């Protein structure tokens, strides 16, 4: 009920990549929570276009007297730069920062700064364009976007994880039944386990797929490093034994069903066929809990908080 | 001679300093050659430096010298950052140690002492005739080097030690290809293990094993391959008893790794399927071997989980190898999979489950040594990335333990240089920049973090760190295989079981306990429990009595009182049966001798304390002493060490560190950013003193270090790989300090309510359920202590008879219903009165010898019940006291001691006949050192001179205006055995502060000592408000902490030179507030110890009347016409104070604190205005009492209700007392800038004075069109009243606007006076204030120029700035101002002052005194505070300085009165009345004026 | 005419004192980080003695032109 306005009355939605090639500003500010970070996103926008970052984190007065060079430095020729959290050096950007911005055509300046963290300046922060980066909340979104960033075998299994990694971070903001505590798998335990799982299909020629030692390896060392309590590696195991069981017929979703890949194929058509069956797939109005298998009851309360939290704060602001 | 030896002594120190630093100078410079032309001006220097030290060698053979090398060092620091690029491990010594390894031209015997520093597994170097041919481990084990190396004189280090690295990795690839080949023969390893090294033979045995592994796997069998290891095994097992220490330990590792072999054959052997066997075996680590690789080193690589690692060949020598648990192998996994991308590994989870040490064991696996950090406070960004381009050059494996320490902006700042290191290893980049410098890049390094989250105190780690790093839980260990394991090494009969019910019984205790916040029984006190059963096994042997009495002397001296008797019962239900006890006859033999010799009492409690601290310090070498304040911790552990000394024979060295007292930068030590060089702390100077062993007197002494104080993480954690099994210190710039085994750690403390379990685990712990001394045993030992400090023996047996047990126990008892302020316990407060009972015997024993047995005893037992009452209630109010002595009295035919009983020069009298008149003129009253006495105030000032010369500190504490300064300086005027120093606390007050009041004082003389200036007198160290001094976020004091370690231990430790101090002739008498005074702390039961409280209640209201119609005589002894009116005028002021203090509460305002000060001042103003006026009328001097009673009561009045009643009070206490026109604020005008008297005047004749006077002040000074009015007449006539006074400042506190510095400027104009605005304004510092004061000081006392100061609210910047002005107000000086030089240069000038002046002033104190009398004099300061709610101006109200000495004068908002009068003087001058007006109907009460 | 200044800007002083004595029109950015030398500019008190006022910025005094 809350997506049907967005989906029925709105018909574009703006990433990073659209918000950064469609403003005139040559300043962005972009804002996360705690325990989530968006400089990959910056690193691969900037791969898209063909361009060179320059990371700069700040805190130290050393770091601080490198940005200042490297500013200068890329307003003289040209040439990007990130500063990584800002807020670590609130004197420097409310003074240096804030008189060069009051104050090239190839030139952009990112700065990440925290939700949660100290009050940026709200002189700076009007004069520079803003985004917010979260993750995608939906499951087949999700599948996509992680798809759309990448033998057959290979292309199977990294079709595989991406199915699991949507899985797991649609499963980790379940609070009280999901998980135990506030869990976040972001993309380094992705391209960590995609690296395990060509090095297991490098290693073994033999066609004879191991998927014991991929259940256990992903389940235990790559998403299990950062699970503490018992019972949330043991759902973890569970969900890693539902995706990788190794089966020629594979439900991982009661609508979406991957046949496993034939011995006269090449990775073009095996890329064009998971697309096609990716594609085919549509999400039903219970996929935060028919595909994650768990109580109506939890996720059902879950979303009933979550639409009077939003409704109570809408009503509030219409009346005025 | 003590004194000459003494300076002998610190001759040579210094001159062996000079000649080892000119030796390391010669060597790198005087001795090298083509060397000295890199730097032409450094040679040029060495070479001068040279021609100094040959001249003061010739003139010593038939200081300076060593400043000028302190100089030259810093030209020095670039060329040991070039020869630490010449050989990347240097980066692990120091400047001194670097010098030392440079000037080993020829010796090369300097080597092996700092290579243990260098390599971390190496101790020393066997030498053999010029040349090297073996290499000795930290355990004793020898390798011997492949080749020989050649060693000539004119090569410099580097070189060898290079080639010498390389032979390292070449001999033990050598011994392990021999070793290897050996075993691939078929011979047993029974006879291989007696051969070559460990790593070798370990290396050896995992290659065998996991190819025999991989050949059974071929095959589907496990049996016979499990029954070979099982027989390997035994035969190891039956073979460890047979060899000796080194051999025990290598068949030991090889236990643990066999051990670990036939875990994995039996895993094997049971699975099903041979895909679950497949995985089992992939699961696990495995040591391939290259067939094909020409390369020597890198032949051997190590296999799991499908990643693939490169063995370094370094030796390791004897590691205390881990047990192999499947959590060990998990983190052995993600550690693999962490480094197969460069990527670094990461490990979180709490303390004490095997994160450091994982990382070790993976080091040893991988054959390498894995260098440990422990991350501090101290590490900001420059001193992390240098240990991290230190830690890339060298290749070893960095593991930053406790990466959660570091700051914040420190943690996102090394961010980028962790990616850069990352970045440079994937992608193969030989050369990363770092601090601006290109470095190489070895392909070998890595870094790894463990990390303790969810702890107070510490950071979290940011995202693009964290995202740089591979992380791993470590919540739960294995303990139960761990210690199968490990017991099975041990021979013990039973493993399994054994292990078993260890663990069970440990989850038993930690379940079945108080839940109290140091009850932590994990895996760390599971090490402990079998390292102390280790060497148990000689005496009990090996079973189940080893384990119960290992189990008893780890964890019972750790419990409380009622988990005795859990622990009891839980081990006598889970095991079958105690074993024998020891016997300890030597050791308690020794405890008792020791305990005589000190004068101690054993009884069982304090025994039984003694013993388990012994034998808990016989295996843990850190220990934390925790109970009740005064329990008898210190008694204790100083007892067990002399008694330890006198059975073992060694020498015992103890250094008392007292910690909170010193910051972090002084304790461990600290970096200078002006020149990137490091300076010793104290700890670090301690441990730096006891390895080097200069004059070798440390080898067979121990050393304890107490850190006497409380546990702050942020002081103690620091210490981490200190207290663990790492036992090194980790300095910020490199250093690696190693702890020897003699060398032991002491905590002692009262509290671990902020402590980190962290911290708790690492060391062992003794808590202190009960007092250890009975209350009989403590009155025994104290008497025996004062009697060893001074007929005699006669004396000294009644006193001892008279101590009546029986009744004492019952006076302790009753003691406990009264109340007491600063809540001490009983047993604590003895100290007081045996020192003071000793003390009065010791004083009247001179007139002893003159009278009759049974008067001796009625006139001891007197002075003893004295003694007991000033002791014991000393600190209770009057009515309690009383009932304290009827008390005391009524429980012992002996002389009564009554309320007022004294004893003159040898009868009984009282008070009565001690009160003197007094011949109090009229001029005298402005004096304040002039005391009117009573009987209570003779009684307060015979005590506290009694127990200041009994040699003890005093705690004067009662509300405030009671007088405590006031019979502690009326006592001190009359002696002159004392001098008195004022010293006054603020919120912001540090240890600095109080060495720099002293540092005029006294004299430092080497014998350090600090006696005091003169020779014949003490000092008196005046401490004033030690409540106000403020807590940190750990609940401690510094300031407190410092008067503790002054009380108790004599003395401090020196923050610059690191040199303990010892106090001689400094006395410390504190005053305080009571803690239920709002603004006030609690202090700790540790500080109020040592020192003896006495409560000063308010006098009386008779009292009062009586000294105040003293003061009114002494008045009115100018105007005899109205001597009949003293006492009215007593009685009238009296009541109106009492009824100003009980109407106008702090409940109304925060500043409405009344006192007798305001009496007084009201008094002074009195004189003032009789003494320059004229001949009084009753009605005028009606008046003028009214008007200095609203002056004085009701300036800090803030609503004019307030007003309204004051003035209601005023006309009831004149109508009542006093049998006169209006005496309100408005009506009463009394000024003397009218005429040469100070006279009432009338209100039209002021206004045309002041307006000409303000126009002239405008035409001279600065224009500013203000109007006069009536409220701004009062206001401007009371603050030239207040300016006019001797020492008189102000606190204006009104809105902006109100006009309030126009009014003191106009106000200094008048009466002539100099303005002085201090300029303070953005981005300004304390030094700028401080000149501003330090000029307008000399102005106001040199120049003879009467200065005004105009301190705004917003020239505050910091509260630095508020203590400044709260010193110089209290005060008459700034201690922190003039010293050294500027005092030196100060005294020049007064003296040249002085001369012109034409006074014979040529003694220090003398000049001094003058001085602070000239600017007392000639010095006024009117504030001037806007907003009284910020906190900043809250705590400028709320000083006591400030507080007890400006007359506060509240300005408020404009009333409609002032804004009526304003607005029609000011728009009467523009024409208004041009057009019709009719009157409105409107109420007088809309109306506001005419 | 005009001339702008800032209160983040080093040389703050020097060129409001030249304009002072020019007698130039003053703008300052950033007035949340208000600088106490310019509190005599602030408060308009003038010292006058013959055709010339005084105002002191500082340490030294300057002349205010009168525009
Ligand atoms: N066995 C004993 N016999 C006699 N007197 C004892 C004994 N044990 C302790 N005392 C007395 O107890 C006093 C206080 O003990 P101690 O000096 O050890 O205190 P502490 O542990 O340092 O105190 P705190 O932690 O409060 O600073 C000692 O001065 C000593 O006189
Ligand atoms: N097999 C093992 N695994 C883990 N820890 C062990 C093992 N054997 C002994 N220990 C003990 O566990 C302790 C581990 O300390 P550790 O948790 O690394 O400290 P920190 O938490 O400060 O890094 C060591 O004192 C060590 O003696
Ligand atoms: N003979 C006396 N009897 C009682 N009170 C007196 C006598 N002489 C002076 N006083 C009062 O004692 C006060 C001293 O208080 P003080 O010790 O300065 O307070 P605090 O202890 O808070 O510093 C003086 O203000 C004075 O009014
Ligand atoms: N009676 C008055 N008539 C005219 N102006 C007044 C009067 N009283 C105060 N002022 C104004 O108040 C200002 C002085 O206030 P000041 O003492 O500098 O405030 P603050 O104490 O906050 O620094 C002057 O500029 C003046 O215009
Ligand atoms: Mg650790």
């Amino acid at each position: 009920a809350l997506n049907w306005f967005k989906n029925e009355f709105f018909v574009d939605e703006w990433n990073i990549a659209d918000v950064v090639a469609n403003s005139e500003n040559n300043y962005f500010t972009m804002a996360s929570e705690r325990d989530v970070d968006g400089t990959f996103k910056l690193i691969e926008l900037a791969k898209a276009s063909k361009e060179s970052l320059k990371i700069i984190p700040l805190g130290s007065i050393e770091n601080l007297n490198y940005a200042q060079e490297e500013i200068s430095k890329s307003k003289i020729e040209g040439g990007w730069i990130l500063l990584q959290n800002i807020q670590m050096s609130l004197s420097w950007v409310k003074t240096y920062l804030h008189k060069h911005v009051e104050e090239h055509e190839k030139f952009k300046m990112f700065m990440t700064c925290h939700l949660t963290g100290d009050k940026l300046p709200a002189p700076l922060l009007q004069r520079t364009d803003r985004v917010v980066y979260e993750d995608i909340p939906g499951i087949l979104d999700t599948v996509k976007d992680l798809w759309g960033s990448q033998g057959v075998w290979s292309v199977y299994c990294t079709f595989l994880l991406s199915w699991f990694h949507a899985l797991i971070t649609a499963r980790t903001r379940l609070v009280p039944h999901g998980f135990s505590k506030k869990y976040y798998f972001n993309d380094c335990d992705f391209q960590f386990a995609s690296v395990y799982l060509e090095n297991v299909l490098a290693t073994n020629s033999t066609n004879n797929i191991p998927w014991a030692q991929v259940r256990d390896h992903i389940a235990t060392i790559v998403y299990g490093g950062k699970i503490d309590e018992e019972k949330d590696l043991e759902v973890v195991a569970k969900l890693c034994a539902h995706v990788f069981c190794g089966s020629d017929n594979l439900q991982i979703v009661p609508g979406v069903r991957i046949p496993q890949p034939l011995l006269q194929q090449s990775e073009e058509e095996e890329r064009a066929r998971l697309t096609a069956i990716l594609s085919n797939t549509i999400e039903p109005a219970d996929s935060l809990s028919s595909w994650l298998q768990l109580p109506r009851e939890s996720i059902l309360d879950y979303e009933r908080l979550q639409a009077k939290e939003v409704a109570s704060s809408t009503e509030q602001l219409l009346q005025e | 001679l003590e004194s000459k030896l003494t300076k002998l002594s610190e001759i040579q120190v210094n001159w062996v300093e000079v000649q080892f630093y000119w030796l390391d100078l010669y060597g790198i410079l005087g001795e090298n050659l083509d060397i000295q032309n890199f730097l032409p001006l450094e040679t040029s220097k060495f070479k001068s430096l040279t021609s100094e030290y040959k001249m003061i060698t010739t003139r010593a053979f038939q200081k300076l010298t060593i400043d000028s090398l302190k100089m030259i060092k810093s030209s020095l620091s670039t060329f040991l950052e070039r020869q630490r690029r010449q050989f990347p491990r240097f980066y692990f010594l120091g400047n001194d140690d670097l010098l030392k390894i440079i000037g080993s031209g020829k010796h090369h015997d300097q080597v092996s002492k700092f290579m243990k520093k260098m390599f971390g597994s190496i101790e020393s170097i066997i030498f053999f005739e010029d040349s090297i041919t073996g290499v000795r481990s930290v355990e004793g084990e020898v390798l011997n080097l492949n080749e020989k190396i050649e060693l000539k004189d004119s090569i410099q280090a580097q070189e060898w030690l290079n080639i010498l690295d390389t032979e390292i990795k070449l001999s033990v690839f050598t011994q392990f290809r021999d070793c290897l080949g050996q075993l691939k023969d078929g011979t047993d390893i029974e006879v291989v293990v007696s051969k070559y090294i460990f790593q070798a033979i370990l290396l050896s045995a995992q290659v065998m094993w996991t190819e025999l592994v991989e050949k059974c796997l071929q095959t589907n069998e496990f049996s016979k391959y499990w029954k070979e290891v099982d027989m390997k095994i035994k035969g190891l097992l039956d073979k460890l008893n047979k060899s000796s220490d080194n051999v025990k330990k290598k068949i030991e590792a090889l236990l643990v790794e066999y051990l670990h072999f036939n875990n994995v054959i039996g895993q094997l052997k049971n699975c099903s399927t041979k895909e679950e066997a497949r995985l089992l075996w992939a699961k696990v680590q495995k040591f391939y071997q290259k067939n094909d690789t020409l390369d020597d080193l890198n032949s051997v690589f190590i296999s799991q989980s499908g990643y693939l690692l490169q063995y370094k060949f370094e030796y390791i020598g004897i590691p205390e190898r881990l047990i192999y648990t499947p959590l060990l192998l998990v983190g052995f996994a993600t550690l693999t999979d962490s480094l197969h991308q460069k990527y670094g590994g990461c490990f979180f989870g709490p303390a004490g489950t095997g994160k450091t040490e994982t990382v070790k064991a993976f080091g040893q696996n991988l054959g390498r040594v894995v260098v440990v950090f422990n991350c501090d406070d101290s590490f900001d960004y420059q001193v992390l990335s240098r240990l991290l381009v230190g830690i890339t050059q060298i290749g070893a494996w960095g593991c930053f333990d406790e990466f959660n320490r570091l700051d914040e902006k420190v943690l996102s700042a090394v961010s980028a240089n962790i990616q850069q290191i990352q970045n440079g290893l994937q992608v193969g980049k030989s050369h990363i920049t770092l601090l601006e410098e290109e470095t190489p890049l070895s392909p070998h390094t890595a870094v790894f973090i463990t990390l303790n989250p969810g702890y107070n105190g510490r950071s979290e780690l940011p995202e693009n760190l964290k995202k740089s790093f591979r992380e791993f839980s470590m919540k739960s260990p294995q303990s139960g295989t761990i210690a199968e394991m490990i017991l099975q090494i041990m021979g013990f009969e039973d493993s399994k079981s054994l292990a078993s019910k260890i663990v069970h019984f440990l989850e038993l205790l930690s379940s079945k306990c108080s839940s109290m916040n140091h009850y932590h029984f994990g895996l760390r006190t599971l090490k402990g429990v079998l390292r102390n059963c280790s060497p148990l096994v000689s005496e009990f042997g090996e079973g189940e009595k080893t384990v119960v009495e290992s189990l008893k002397r780890v964890i019972l001296p750790s419990l409380g009182d009622t988990d005795e008797l859990v622990f009891k019962d839980e081990l006598s239900k889970i095991f079958d049966s105690a074993g024998t006890p020891l016997n300890s006859k030597a050791i308690v033999q020794c405890l008792k001798d020791a305990g005589q010799r000190s004068g101690f009492s054993m009884s069982e409690e304090f025994l039984k304390k003694c013993m388990q601290f012994y034998y808990m310090q016989k295996t843990q070498q850190a220990l934390i002493l925790v109970g009740k304040a005064g329990c008898g911790k210190t008694a204790t552990w100083k007892t067990v060490i002399d008694a330890m000394a006198i059975f073992d024979g060694h020498a015992n060295v103890v250094y008392v560190i007292d910690t909170k007292v010193l910051t972090k930068e002084s304790l461990y030590g600290s970096m200078l950013k002006a020149t990137l060089e490091w300076r010793d702390g104290l700890f670090t100077s301690i441990l730096r003193r006891v390895n080097d062993d200069i004059t070798g007197t440390f080898k067979n002494s121990r050393i304890w270090v107490v850190f006497d104080s409380d546990l702050d993480p942020e002081y103690v954690e620091a210490m981490n790989s200190v207290l663990d099994d790492n036992k090194i210190l980790t300095l910020p710039n490199g250093e690696r300090l190693p702890i020897p085994p003699n060398f032991r750690i002491l905590f002692e403390t009262d509290n671990l309510d902020h402590t980190t379990p962290a911290t708790i685990t690492r060391c062992g712990l003794l808590w202190f359920s009960t007092d250890v001394c009975s209350i009989s045993s403590k009155i025994d030992h104290l008497l025996n202590k004062s009697y060893e400090a001074l007929e005699l023996d006669k004396l000294k047996d009644l006193i001892s008879d008279s101590f009546d047990m029986a009744s004492l126990t019952n006076i302790f008892t009753c003691s406990n219903d009264l109340v007491h302020i600063l809540g001490v316990r009983t047993f604590n407060k003895l100290e007081t009165a045996v020192q003071l009972a000793v003390h009065l015997i010791s004083s009247y024993r001179q007139w002893f010898q003159n009278l009759d047995d049974k008067s001796l005893k009625d006139v001891i037992t007197l002075l003893i019940k004295r003694s007991l009452l000033y002791a014991l209630a000393g600190d209770s109010t009057g009515e309690s006291q009383r009932a304290f002595i009827q008390t005391i009295n009524t429980y012992f035919d002996s002389q009564e001691l009554s309320d007022y009983s004294t004893i003159v020069i040898l009868s009984f009298s009282s008070f009565c006949s001690e009160i003197p008149s007094v011949s109090l003129e009229a001029h005298e009253v402005m004096r304040p050192d002039i005391v009117i006495p009573t009987i209570d105030t003779i009684k307060h000032e015979k005590i506290f001179y009694d127990l200041l010369n009994s040699k003890r500190g005093i705690i004067l504490c009662g509300p405030p205006g009671s007088g405590k300064t006031m019979i502690m300086n009326n006592a001190l005027r009359n002696s002159s055995l004392y001098d008195v120093v004022g010293i006054n606390f603020s919120k912001d007050t540090t240890t600095e502060h109080i060495l720099s009041a002293l540092h005029r004082h006294t004299n430092y003389v080497t014998t350090l000592t600090l006696l005091p200036k003169s020779d014949i007198k003490n000092l008196v160290l005046f401490c004033d408000e030690i409540n106000l001094p403020k807590l940190d976020k750990y609940g401690s004091q510094n300031v407190v902490l410092f008067l503790r370690q002054l009380m108790e231990k004599q003395g401090f430790w020196k923050t610059p030179e690191n040199k303990w101090v010892t106090i001689e002739r400094i006395h410390i008498v504190g005053a305080c507030n009571p803690p239920t005074d709002p603004g006030r702390i609690p202090m700790s039961e540790r500080f109020t110890r040592h020192a003896a409280i006495l409560y000063l209640g308010y006098p009386s209201g008779k009292s009062l009347s009586q000294i105040y119609e003293i003061y009114y005589k002494a008045i009115f002894k100018l105007v005899p016409e109205f001597r009949s009116y003293t006492e009215p005028f007593a009685r009238a002021s009296v009541h109106l104070y009492n009824e100003c203090k009980a109407r106008y509460s702090t409940g109304l305002q925060s500043h409405y604190l009344f006192s007798p000060r305001e009496l007084t001042r009201l008094v002074r103003g009195v004189y003032t205005a009789i003494n320059t006026g004229p001949r009084q009328t009753l009605r005028s001097l009606i008046r003028l009492w009214a008007y200095e009673a609203w002056r004085i009561f009701a300036d800090r009045l803030v609503g004019v209700k307030e007003k309204n009643s004051f003035e209601q009070l005023l006309y009831e206490t004149v109508d009542k007392y006093l049998p006169l026109g209006n005496i309100s604020s408005t009506s009463l005008l009394f000024s003397g800038l009218l005429s040469l008297d100070f006279k009432e005047v009338n209100k039209t004749d002021l206004v045309n004075f002041i307006e000409e006077r303000f126009k002239t002040f405008c035409d001279e000074e600065l224009e500013v069109p203000m109007v006069i009015h009536e409220s701004m007449v009062d206001h401007i006539l009371r603050i030239d009243r207040a300016l006019k006074q001797v020492q008189g400042h102000m606190m204006l506190i009104g809105a902006s606007r109100t006009g309030k510095t126009i009014l003191t400027r106009f106000v200094a104009w008048l009466n002539g006076l100099k303005i002085v605005q201090p300029k303070i304004h953005r981005h300004s510092n304390l030094s700028d204030f401080d000149m501003i004061l330090k000029k307008a000081i000399s102005d106001c006392s040199l120049k003879e120029s009467r200065t005004c100061l105009i301190i705004d609210e917003s020239n505050i910047l910091e509260t630095a700035f508020l203590e400044r002005m709260n010193t110089l107000l209290a005060n008459a000086d700034i201690p922190d101002l003039f010293q050294g030089e500027e005092y030196d240069k100060l005294l020049n000038n007064l003296r040249n002052k002085t001369r012109s002046l034409g006074l014979l002033l040529d003694t220090e104190q003398e000049l001094y005194d003058w001085f602070v009398g000239e600017i007392a004099k000639n010095l006024h300061v009117v504030f001037t505070i806007c907003d009284p709610t910020n906190n900043k101006s809250s705590a400028m109200i709320s000083s006591p300085a400030l507080f007890n000495r400006c007359i506060i004068n509240w300005m408020g908002d404009w009333d409609t009165k002032t804004m009526s009068q304003v607005a029609n003087n000011m728009v009467d001058v523009v024409p208004m009345e041009f057009t019709d007006f009719i009157v409105p109907e409107v109420n007088k009460e809309l109306v506001f004026t005419e | 005419k005009t001339v702008l200044l800032s209160f983040l800007e080093e040389g703050f002083v020097k060129r409001l004192e030249n304009a002072v004595r020019f007698g130039s029109v003053v703008i300052i950015q950033d007035g949340e980080f208000f600088d106490p030398i310019i509190s005599r500019l602030i408060s308009r008190e003038f010292n006058h003695a013959g055709n010339r006022v005084t105002v002191e910025i500082g340490d030294h005094e300057v002349d205010v032109s009168g525009d």
